[PDB]
């Protein structure tokens, strides 16, 4: 088989292998507003057996920071519960989490780690946080390598490249939180709208100066 | 250092003094000692500075993981019990600390974890140096036909009377009340500065 | 042969295999009532010799909480194992059990380490857990992988297919205890019945309030 | 404290009074130390607090875990066994704890666990510090040819006895009775007190 | 060659590899009566320098518990001796083992390591357990991937399914102990008389109330 | 030794006697107690020499990694927070060190951490063995409404004051005051004479 | 695959395949001047939701020293952490960082490991490290290897040698810090003005006497 | 033992008595305790034999093992601050040696390194039994304005001084200057002897 | 690939190859004099850029021995600090370095044991030492496999064969230091002189009584 060594052309190849896992993923994006970051998922739902909105993937870190997830579910719930011990430790250790960059690169230095090392595969999700720090809001984004790239508006999972083109033309940076899960929504739909349907997506957002309000199902479908 | 918890109805009140030492030689004259520990429930400290911050970083901590990874706060027997596991563990090197923890998760509750983590419930429980002298007061005059007000006054009799007989006890009170109806609320000194004068207790 | 390290298709195939495994067990499916859960399995007897009642393939984790399981059976004993002491511990720190959504997730993520590392294959079956928490009845199901959803009705092993296009048609959300098992045994009947035979399925149902109940061969001849 | 444990035909009966001190100064006037352990067996606690809970909660699951793997609870010679091998490995860090344990499996016992992992089956027990008084008490009046009526009651004028010598017994009793007819039921407040009225142990 | 690691049909051909190892070796078998039960196995004996009675393939794991093998002599020795080790250790914690179904899950769990650990290949023996315990006779069976099913009477080694098909037909649950022993050899007859002989099988029998008896030379043949 | 740190309006400064003993027997004449350790962030030395010095290489390096990583300074509370956790992890071979930390990030503050790891913030405070001497003229003589020169004058006659009633302290006065708007300096020796002279603190 | 042994012809394939892969990042280069060090990167920005400045690849390990970093990324930011500890340890031992030779070896040591020893690809990436000690400037260079190389000029990445072609002829040892940029921006400049684009380049100094100065984004145009 | 270190202008003069002691009973009429520990720096023992001796061993080998990796003389107040966290690590099983450290990098400087790893430059230092002879010789006589030659005989009549107090101090004096322009320089014992017969130190 | 075993002809092929990779290193050699020795090494300098006289390959150990290295420059590194740090232990432990010798032999079991071990390449370097111990002057090699041979010259890298024949025609025993640099400088003149060029070779000399000198820029070219 393969394993992370570098290939003849100068790339890990179970890494490029892995990229590949987030891209078979649900897709979840995110983008800044005037004063805080929004993140909006699809949501894996098909059956109606399954408990709607008792599965989460847009999960909380610590009150003002949540991370949506995308690629192997299994892998991105233990990554999820690594980020969220890390987040406790510097609460325990310094009294506050005043960067959540820091926060994002210890979660991304475990993922590095999976890919350096053989007698392990890659950690193959990707997932972005948001939150607000003391230096204000931040989105970040994480990837199998434990590559970290901030932004403004990002996006993970199958419609990543669909939902990226739509925000690379239409986004705009100073935009008040409702005109923003709008733009959030309309860019989700261009993408996931292939399969003609949608439903309803789970919206989260912060606002500087509080925490996390993650909304519920009658009030999203006001913005669908 | 005195502290006091007091359940009522569907209520507790936890008040301190604000008053380390530190040395006898009273160091430092506006300590804290009451913190909140979750958005529904409070905790007292009344033993040795030093430790007794650390069980409670480790407490805010240890709870706001929980309340994320089951999405619902945890109950104050557990958070009681939990504290006790921690104490106990470590007993020979021990936590000098003498620990209160109430909140209202279903009904109200109030909870004593000594040094080496006995935990007991009782429906009122002071901690720490000036310890008797509330117990002797409240002893007398509590009754669980009270309501906050009642409650808050009681709280600040019985912490005025602990300043004046133990030299270690002494400045500033401060209470919170911690009902489900308006979550955790600390009282600001203004509130409670009133209730000292009206209750005559002022000098 | 083959390790967990993924293919170029972004799959590991050995986690792939794992799933053909548990695909390869008998059927067992469960699902929630107007107060409870209920969990019923198919019971794999076909020689006189075997002791009937006491191969439980339903099989409590504490007394509130059980988890019939489909796979290979030896590693399901283990898993089983695991949960239990995992319960226990749960029981020792904190003094109750408040979430059986806590208790499925430390199991899987046992589960998603050997889907990670080398030097081991995954643990090649799945499990469902039904149970009533402080929150109200949960039911949940367990893969291969660590997977994890929760069900309002659910189904493993060999009438997986099967049970589930049963249930997803004719599966109502509140239902009485009786009619409830009634459907389960109609769900598993329809599938299983390919051989033209049931035989005596193993029931056990919990509500809110008390404790679980493990029925007896006579009841169960009654919804038969 | 004081605890006691009687054995009688088929039934057990335990009872403790409800009091934790913790300083002296008696801090809690309702502790709790008598604890169900199993479905047929309770146990009674009469040592230091922290230490006491942690063999408590450690019981409660092991005994749970036992039921489970096997399908079937565990006898009370087993548990007792388990309990001194768990106190006997760490002597050298000991818990200061007397435990007293009572159930019935096939017969009714009770044994009596020491600090240091001892234990003995009697057919009768206290432990604690009113312990010489009831076991005075006992000595005179138990006859194995009682009744749980009669049981109950000789348990109420022992312990009732402890607390008028003890002054570190006090507080409310409350007993159990574990019998295989009945399970482990835990006799209300309300039964208790028109007891010791009756029996004239009333002031 | 091939390691434990699922194959692409959702086999793991170590396992598999193993159970034929078992197939190769000596038949012995068991069954319950009236208030006991019995093991009874053929003895590999073919030279008259071997020692005879010396070589016991019934052997005690505890007084009132044996175990009879089959497979590779030499990792059934092993285990042998980690389940008399294992009996041991539950004396020494709780006072008396109350069941023998813990006991051979234990053993159970020790196989199932080795089958899903690299590094090591699988346990490849099969063994029957057999005594008194609380609960009363129990009779139960142990595999290669360490899986456990209860019997009234069961077979392993070569006249594996040749001893189970007569079992299958002619078993009667209370039988006395007599009658019992009788069947065992008819039925072990039936199978190893394909070379025509037998010589006389090793028997061993335990009653309720009391310990293991293996029997002697003589008292054999009279049954033969 | 002794150091005093006196918070006012948007600065603090922070000041220490310059004496080592080191035997009794005055050994250094000039030793180092006020250390920068952050550029908006100085932190005073009053317990025992070896020690002390290496929790300065520690914090020194530490809050510099931090700055680095996240691109911003420290604040006080978690400079704080972080110094009693170390001193509190191994405080069963503890450092003999009283230490007080004051900086400025976004208001001012002066901690004062013992040698537990208690860290408790006040409006002034002091440490050392001529710490109740300055602790007097302060209590007698601070106001909130201070500006730094009227600041340095009081941190200057306090520390003069501390030096003849207590044999432990002496030798150069050293200040350095903290602000936002001029970062962290420290005051020139040719400063302070002149302001000791004037003050008429001179012999 | 491969892993680092010696082929027969005397070279480390892996570091090779390494070296392959640092060749295929974003360009940076470095040099001396009068009484200081500059450093200079390319950023690798295309995208307009990227956080511009806040991705900073030239990054400090000490307030006197700085790295900017060529190759894979994620183990790019890791060594980079490596380092930033390297150098508290020795500030914690010694005092102070004499000697930025020395810091640079240490950081050398750590990939010279992943070189040697099995189980673990090389780490990936380049760097130079600049900055003033008691000795002076110093611009160092580090390869996937582990190997060193002190500079007056130096380059990395994609216009690895076209940067280097460009300092070979035109570099002049002691220029003024003015000067000095702009033959940076134009070393830069030749290469990457590829694509017939360039943008703005992150730009850093340090003079003998203080502290490091990383310019801001409207500076840095007018020597563009 | 008496060692005594005196920076002035551009040099650095580090002396010492030789003679070990090692029960009371002086046993060695001639030990060592004035080592070079580097081209430009020499390192002054006044504790307990053995453990001594090791921390000097160590110190060779350490700035021997930089200088070669760095191609440049480690800094004194770098193997001075090298010193103290060696001896302040393992400061619960610690080394009872009093350490003075002096050398010229550029300029000069005399550390005095204690027992638990404080290190606090001064302008002159003593260590050892004989300490306070010295210190007082040195702080009636000593000026900063000295040349070399002062220097030498200012060290010398200091020991003199040392040894006729103290019995533990004793024997034939050893004086080594370093300075930059000769490298470090022991000066030869009848060099010294000339030095003792002028300034009328001779018996 | 291979890695250190035995090929069936008696040789290791992993040795083999690291022996090659010596062999395409930089040139150095050394030889006795009448009361010293000396290493004189060609320098690999081709670039400008590069710092002259900052990068040292003969590198000292202890102030009386040296060593100058041939092979990767990065293996080289590590393995000369293992030598400082072991040379260091014994001034520590015994008091002195009496005997380079043994100094040379640690420093070779330290290569040996990577030649024996997998998961572990070879340490691919050769070095030669030289110093003054008690027993008088001492030259000596070092090899991959960790063989060490005593030599009054030797030689190693490119000009290994080159250089050897010069000094095995050509080499007087006691010649006073003058002349045998001379002698040295011809003899990697012969070699080096291929390209029709050799610039400024790095020369180090010790002589008995005293501690190595490491010569100037200035000195070296009037030998040459």
């Amino acid at each position: 088989r393969a394993i992370t060594v570098f290939s003849p052309d100068g790339r890990l190849f179970q890494v490029e292998y892995a990229r590949e896992a987030v891209k078979k993923g649900s897709t979840a994006l995110g983008m800044k507003f005037a004063n805080g970051v929004l993140l909006i998922s699809d949501k894996k739902v098909r059956s109606r057996l399954i408990e709607q909105n008792s599965i989460e993937k847009i999960q909380l870190i610590d009150d003002y920071v949540a991370a949506v997830t995308s690629g192997l579910v299994a892998d991105a719930r233990v990554l999820v519960d690594f980020a969220r011990i890390s987040a406790q430790q510097e609460k325990v250790t310094y009294g506050s989490l005043v960067n959540i960059e820091n926060l994002v690169k210890r979660v991304a230095d475990q993922m590095q780690q999976y890919t350096q090392y053989g007698g392990v595969r890659p950690y193959g999700v990707s997932l972005i946080f948001a939150g607000i720090d003391q230096i204000g809001p931040r989105l970040f984004d994480c990837d199998p390598a434990g590559t970290i790239n901030e932004y403004k508006a990002t996006a993970i999972g199958s419609g990543k490249d669909a939902v990226v083109s739509f925000l690379e033309r239409e986004y705009k940076e100073n935009l008040p939180e409702k005109e923003a899960v709008t733009l959030g929504i309309k860019a989700l739909k261009s993408s996931l709208e292939e399969g003609e349907e949608l439903k309803a997506p789970e919206i989260a957002s912060i606002t500087v100066g509080n925490k996390y309000r993650i909304y519920d199902q009658e009030e999203v479908k006001k913005f669908l | 250092t005195t502290t006091v918890g007091i359940t009522l109805k569907d209520a507790v009140i936890m008040a301190t003094e604000r008053r380390v030492t530190m040395e006898n030689f009273i160091m430092h004259k506006n300590g804290k000692k009451l913190f909140q520990i979750d958005t529904y429930t409070g905790m007292t400290i009344a033993g040795l500075v030093g430790d007794a911050q650390v069980l409670v970083r480790y407490m805010k901590a240890e709870l706001e993981l929980y309340r994320l990874q089951r999405r619902v706060n945890m109950p104050i027997e557990a958070v009681a019990t939990l504290l006790s596991n921690m104490l106990n563990q470590v007993k020979y090197m021990p936590y000098m600390v003498q620990l209160l923890v109430g909140g209202i998760d279903t009904a109200p509750h109030v909870f004593s974890i000594d040094a080496a983590g006995g935990s007991v419930e009782d429906i009122y429980a002071s901690t720490g140096s000036g310890s008797p002298f509330v117990y002797g007061v409240l002893e007398s005059q509590y009754s669980e036909k009270m309501t906050v007000d009642e409650g808050v006054d009681l709280v600040i009799r019985a912490i005025s009377a602990a300043k004046q007989r133990d030299s270690a006890s002494g400045g500033m009170i401060d209470v919170a009340v911690i009902t489900r109806k308006d979550g955790y609320v600390q009282l600001p000194t203004d509130q409670i500065e009133s209730r000292i004068r009206k209750l005559g207790l002022i000098l």
